[PDB]
């Protein structure tokens, strides 16, 4: 019973959902296609870059971004939010390497990004991320 | 750092027609004690830069971490990190000198002397110096510590002015560097026999020779020296 539960972030609808998160998911569904494939001893990322016009310089406007020297990240949705997320991930990896010397593990980096994105769904003062991110790489565990 | 503890002694370097040579021993001195044998004081950056660091070893490790992080952050969002946008020696030296001057002005400096040696993209030899005070100067021959007093005059006999740089070859420069290292091992108490040497050549690239040693040591004349003067036998 009620209405307007989708007008504010981190507000629970009577069913128990966060409609702003699902609207962000709708925004990511509108984005271009991007895939990741885990092989035996590594990972591969691929992305489709829509040629809006032939005035675009080919092989430029890159979409895949490198974190540390062993993490790859691609995202579908609002590209600037993906750049924000990879910047935060680079900061997290830099802090981890500074304190522990070893390059950040992939599960650790994933949990860092997840906690950041989750904290972006705890307050009505911030908008949820408008990207879905496929990332990963190789560490000591494979 | 307010007081240096574990220290490195000297770093020597000289230009030559096709690039630069740099050298530094592998000694970590605990004041008057030569505690750590085998400590690399030459840090290679990319394939075209070498940073020789003398002084506090902890601050040297900090500078190593900073250089590695700079290399990492240069690869970020850069498709030309391999070439045309790779880290140049001038960029690295400017960053290092800015850091040194800032830490000086905050009254907490990095107790180090740094010599940046490399070849630019257009083939020009880059050789520059910075210290805990932020003083920056360039010369065809650059040395720190005891090398600035003893190794410098020898190397300057090879290259006394910029006109002599095209004449000097890699063999002559390497021989001069090895002779200066031998002289330093002779007359420096805080020096070691083992040293490493980097050659940045605009054609062959980066040559990094480790575990080098001082050889051909004249010590025979010591057997004929008897007494503090008056003593005959």
């Amino acid at each position: 019973i009620g209405t307007g539960y989708d007008l504010s972030n981190s507000v629970f609808s009577p069913d128990g959902r966060n409609f702003q998160v699902e609207y962000a998911v709708k925004a990511v569904e509108n984005g271009t296609t991007s895939i990741g494939i885990k092989c035996n001893d590594g990972v591969v990322f691929a992305v489709e870059k829509l040629i809006t016009s032939k005035l675009l310089v080919p092989q430029k406007n890159v979409k895949i971004q490198v974190v540390d020297r062993h993490i790859g990240c691609v995202y579908s949705g609002l590209i600037p939010d993906g750049r924000h997320l990879v910047n935060r991930g680079r900061e997290e990896a830099a802090s981890f390497k500074k304190l522990y010397k070893t390059p950040i593990p992939i599960p650790a980096f994933a949990d860092r990004l997840g906690q950041y994105v989750q904290a972006h769904t705890l307050y009505n003062s911030v908008r949820p991320f408008g990207v879905s991110t496929i990332f990963g790489g190789v560490d000591k565990n494979g | 750092t307010q007081q240096p503890i574990v220290t490195g002694t000297s770093v020597i370097s000289m230009k030559y027609d096709n690039g630069v040579i740099i050298a530094a021993d592998n000694l970590g001195s605990y004041g008057s004690l030569l505690r750590f044998n085998g400590v690399e004081r030459l840090i290679p950056v990319g394939d075209n830069t070498v940073v020789g660091i003398s002084g506090d070893i902890s601050d040297m490790q900090h500078i190593e971490r900073l250089l590695k992080d700079l290399v990492t952050e240069n690869a970020y969002d850069n498709p030309l990190a391999d070439a045309e946008e790779a880290l140049e020696p001038s960029y690295i030296f400017e960053y290092l000198a800015t850091v040194m001057y800032q830490r000086r002005s905050k009254m907490n400096p990095l107790w180090n002397a740094i010599i940046v040696a490399g070849v630019q993209s257009n083939g020009d030899q880059f050789l520059r110096y910075v210290n805990l005070l932020g003083v920056t100067y360039s010369s065809p021959t650059l040395a720190t510590g005891f090398g600035a007093h003893m190794a410098n005059p020898l190397l300057r006999k090879v290259v006394d002015r910029e006109s002599d740089i095209p004449k000097t070859t890699v063999q002559v420069a390497e021989e001069a560097i090895v002779n200066a290292m031998r002289v330093l091992y002779y007359r420096d108490a805080r020096s070691s026999r083992n040293f490493s040497l980097a050659i940045i050549d605009k054609n062959t690239g980066l040559t990094f020779k480790k575990n080098l040693q001082v050889e051909n040591m004249k010590w025979d004349f010591a057997k004929d020296i008897k007494g503090y003067g008056t003593q005959k036998i």
